């Protein structure tokens, strides 16, 4: 049942057996079950005292790092950045979030940003980054009105800095996201597959506040992102084939054998090799 | 006024930080929590999990045919059936296991393994085999002479029908690297290879030619360490609809 | 322990060779407790005609076939007293129950693995077209694999057995019996369109013999246990 | 020592201290006991 | 036998000797053991006490200091740092590790970086270091896509600023670190001398982020070392003639009479000089 | 001397921070309060309103 | 907001410093203790032998 | 974890703690109770 | 007075506490005393 386990097992001493009517090492997997034959009893051990401890295969070890969830490039001479928020852009962080079901964490967002002016140096620039959620109007100019909201949050932030950093809770109307979602979105006959309306966060929207001067910039931003707090539900079989497109699970296979269609693991040349 | 020097390694951005951050919605109240079945709190309880391997990994079979292996009935002695390359690093029949996916993952690992044989024949269908294991001295066995000296199981195919090979943790050091060199001190493992006991005996109107499915999990003293990047993924490929979300 | 019965309502299925039934993550179903419940309307829980077994059309096992699917609310949305309460009512709860059989003789082989996949969300093949509603959303027939060996979405299938599942071996058994919870982010759900479970057989072995050239077919049986609804509507 | 001196209680750094487990949920999940 | 020296031991009275029988300044060597003739018994002495304290001389005190492991210089107009992680590189760290067999520290490595543009002034730049262990796909160009990795531990930092300083914990699959090592590494008959795959780190990957712009650049990184909690094993006499490689221990020697290969001291003209 | 090394997201101007702040007028003496009839704590008292 | 002023001396990277440092590999465990022969602990007691 | 070293008390943070609530100003405004 | 705030042992400073000696194991390596 339920136990606290801090550091690996440890093995007891085995003597000799010939018992009749007892066999620890066949069992049948027909059941659905998973073999429970301990090595005391399938061949003569010794006693080793196990001082190996398991603290780093957590869930919340496994997750929580920063990953790269968005990059973009605008010149400054659309003016900015607007970016409607997922977690399917970039595939390295993507395969580790599709072992699971369902999540609840919170995240913790840094903006990191670097300039290139196109005099070669450069005096020092202002950033705005906004937080527009679903439903509120998103600005389509630099100077829009939009950016003189006092309700949505804001942050700002120079070159010249380190880079900014906030936090963002869980903000789902469930009680965890749904990394899968087998059903459509809409009450009419033709929806979209795959997405739910519950997991919909908003933009994110980001300017440079000093005016258009003489010289025209080139503005790279980055932004990562590290789940706390994680509970974690249902685990899942790892993706194996590359993936094709962000808004559904679509597979093509590479030509030759490794990570093809029919065939995962490379070839040999016989079973008696 | 507090006097404080700013020691060096300061304002820099590492990426395993752990620190307290502003938050951005202030008084904001989550939804309540609910029991949702089968949490998992440590990625040890997802590795000791059986699955199957692909040991028939030879050209012209496709699909689904690469996950059992043909067994038939023969007019020699003693004839040798299979043979599995334990490295998981290297690309081999266990890289796509649970145990091969997870494990990929950190670069450090110690315990023990069991491999789990299913026997997919007729009920008149009887036979035995040899299962053994070598440690990672020598070169691979090719005789039964040479083989029996490993440790060995050997089964008889009965009422029920799996059998269970624990490969125990022999090794001088605590811990084995996920090295590139297959013959390497620290990262070669052994080899396992299976041989006839007696013949494999159909009557006339069974089909001649009876499966096998190999499992793998780990047992309970299974460890892992030093997390780093997987090594399976490694495409750039650009994918549709990725400007979408940039308008 | 090979023998076995099951009753539920007024049905009852009896079975003397089959491995023991397992529970989905060590649960069993049970009602919505006081301190979860969100919506305020009193549920209607029937408890009988809802909590049957429910038969599905049987599938011809052949040398060449290549696996099914089904997905557990929507094949039940035409059938007796459970698909007249899904078409009046918005919301639903409910657990589930499978039963698979297939049998052979002596002399035949093979093996099927008899899975439960929650959340299966699918893809196609070669193509950046997500799938539409058809495609999906058979009602009390079920697709076949196209490509089984990567479950038609790209993971592996030499992982699936991290899912609840069973085996069907014609050497040892004829039978499997799975026991499902309600598992889903919210306490309630529209059953017309998200499907919770995927019910997914695939034959690993395929059978053979030299007896004789025969049929094996292949029948499923769901029944809904402790199903409460709310939300009463017209159609 | 953990340090926070913000007043929301999601702001807090992560938590290394959930070392129970039961893992025979996955492995054992059948009903009748072997 | 075992006991705790805070300070040097002190000396005490001593009056004339004439016995018969006893001998203290007579021993033998060929037993291996080295002499115990105390003061008090072969000169007459006064008694002094002593306050010279030993504290200066600790294990911890001659090894703990920050120590040049790498230094490498590349133009920006391979673009990139990559070096795989040995401390036989420079001679006066290595000499001072020579001393022992086995070693059990903790590092604490800092990355000091400094450019100079080939306007002769320069804007703001920004780095990123990155740990790849051994098995892991190192990188083989400025944007590749293994730099996205949300699992390799990496560290971004800037010009401007103070270095960067991290720690890395004992790393060894075994209980201390080999400095030599008597056998080879592989199981065929042929392998490489002098080496053990238990001791061997990874790589350490390098690069600036910012896009090439108009003008080429010329980068140079120094990395340090500072061990800590150390306990160290069997000492060994020092190397005296000068190293010749890194993968062994070859040696060729000056040609006159300081370190020449038959003769480590000078030369004298008589030994009754 | 306190060794302090500074954390990112230093400096930044976040719109929602909640911190103490310079005051710019000393020794400051407010009007006393006087009790105005119809007070509101919470915003969801006009909500309940037809 | 602590007042904190900030004397000479600061951002300077002394080799024989001694302060703690930012861990980069999170919740690792070492390999456990043995005994081996032959332990130092002072460069007092190389200088002893003859 | 509040924190001020200022003389001023008009210098310190908000307060989130003031919970009390009286709706029955602005729906029940009549004299006779129904 | 050390100081550390982080949540791993490998973290800390360094320690000149250590005063233990046992000088007669490289000067008096023999079994019979003298």
């Amino acid at each position: 049942i339920e136990s606290i386990i801090k550091t690996a097992t440890d093995t007891v001493k085995s003597e000799i057996n010939a018992e009749l009517g007892v066999v620890p090492s066949l069992n049948a997997v027909e059941t659905g079950a998973t073999s429970n034959t301990e090595p005391e009893e399938a061949i003569q051990t010794r006693t080793v005292i196990n001082q190996h401890g398991v603290s780093e295969t957590l869930v919340e070890n496994f997750l929580s790092r920063a990953a790269l969830v968005s990059k973009r490039s605008f010149e400054y001479k659309k003016n900015f950045f607007k970016w409607t928020i997922n977690t399917r852009s970039f595939v390295q962080l993507r395969r580790k979030l599709e072992l699971f079901t369902y999540l609840r964490f919170d995240a913790e967002i840094t903006i990191l940003t670097t300039v290139a002016v196109n005099y070669v140096g450069l005096p020092d620039l202002t950033l705005q980054a906004m937080f527009v959620p679903t439903g509120a109007l998103t600005p389509e100019k630099q100077d829009s009105f939009h950016w003189q909201s006092g309700s949505n949050a804001s942050v700002f932030f120079k070159i010249s800095d380190p880079p900014a950093r906030i936090t963002i809770p869980f903000m789902c109307i469930n009680s965890a996201y749904s990394v899968f979602y087998d059903g459509f979105a809409g009450f009419e006959k033709n929806g979209l597959y795959g997405i739910n309306p519950a997991d919909t966060i908003g933009n994110l929207c980001v300017r440079i506040v000093n005016e258009h001067q003489p010289v025209g910039f080139t503005v790279t931003v980055r932004v990562y992102m590290k789940p706390k707090h994680i509970k974690a539900w249902a685990p899942r079989p790892p993706r194996t084939l590359p993936y094709m497109s962000i808004a559904n699970a679509n597979y093509k296979g590479k030509e030759r054998a490794p990570n093809a269609l029919n065939a995962i693991i490379g070839n040999r040349d016989s079973v008696k090799t | 006024g507090v006097p404080t020097y700013l020691l060096p390694g300061s304002g820099q951005f590492l990426t395993t930080d752990d620190h307290s951050s502003a938050p951005a919605l202030p008084c904001f109240n989550p939804t309540p929590e609910m029991h949702i079945p089968g949490q998992v709190r440590n990625m040890l309880e997802v590795v000791q999990v059986e699955s199957m391997m692909e040991i028939n990994n030879t050209e012209s079979a496709v699909g689904m045919e690469r996950l059992k292996v043909d067994i038939s009935a023969l007019t020699d002695v003693d004839q040798l059936l299979f043979n599995i390359p334990l490295d998981i690093q290297l690309d081999g029949p266990l890289r796509n296991t649970l145990v091969g996916n997870i494990s990929r993952y950190y670069t450090h690992w110690s315990g023990s393994l069991e491999m789990t044989f299913m026997f997919c024949g007729s009920f008149m269908a009887t036979g035995k085999l040899i299962l053994c294991y070598t440690p990672p001295g020598g070169s691979c066995p090719t005789t039964r002479e040479t083989a029996m000296l490993g440790t060995h199981i050997v089964w008889d195919f009965g009422l029920q029908s799996s059998v269970t090979l624990i490969i125990p943790w022999i090794s001088g050091s605590h811990y084995r690297m996920f090295n590139n060199d297959a013959k390497s001190t620290n990262a070669n493992v052994g080899y396992v290879t299976c041989f006839m006991q007696t013949n494999l005996i159909v009557p006339s109107e069974s089909s001649d030619t009876c499966s096998l499915i190999g499992f793998i999990a780990a047992k309970d003293d299974f460890s892992l360490r030093l997390m780093r990047d997987s090594p399976d993924i490694g495409q750039l490929d650009h994918l549709h609809a990725a400007e979408a979300a940039y308008q | 322990d090979r023998v076995l019965q099951l009753k539920l309502g007024n049905s009852a299925i009896v079975t003397q060779e089959a491995a023991n039934y397992c529970c989905a993550y060590g649960e069993w179903p049970n009602y919505l407790p006081d301190h979860e419940a969100v919506a305020i309307d009193k549920p209607t829980q029937p408890e009988t005609a809802t909590d049957r077994f429910y038969t599905l059309k049987s599938v011809k096992w052949e040398t060449g076939s290549t696996g099914w699917w089904w997905k557990l609310p929507d094949a039940l949305n035409n059938i007796g007293m459970f698909g007249q309460n899904v078409q009046h009512h918005y919301l639903y709860r409910s657990g589930f129950l499978i039963h698979v059989q297939c049998n052979a003789t002596k002399f035949h082989q093979g093996a099927l693995l008899v899975v439960a996949i929650p959340e299966h969300q699918r893809g196609a093949h070669n193509t950046n077209t997500s799938p539409g509603f058809d495609d999906i959303m058979k009602g009390e027939e079920g697709g076949t694999f196209n490509h089984p060996y990567v479950l038609d979405d790209g993971t592996s299938l030499a992982c699936a057995t991290i899912f609840p599942h069973q085996w069907i071996n014609l050497r040892t058994n004829n039978s499997a019996t799975i026991v499902l919870p309600w598992m889903n982010a919210a306490p309630m759900d529209f059953p017309l369109r998200h499907n919770q479970w995927t019910l997914a057989i695939i034959p690993v072995v395929p059978l053979g013999t030299r007896t004789t050239s025969s049929m094996v077919p292949i029948t499923v049986s769901i029944a809904p246990m402790c199903c409460e609804f709310n939300g009463l509507r017209h159609a | 020592n953990q340090i926070n001196f913000y007043k929301d209680s999601y702001a807090a750094s992560a938590s290394k201290q959930d070392f129970s487990q039961d893992p025979s949920k996955f492995t054992e999940p059948v009903v009748e006991g072997l």
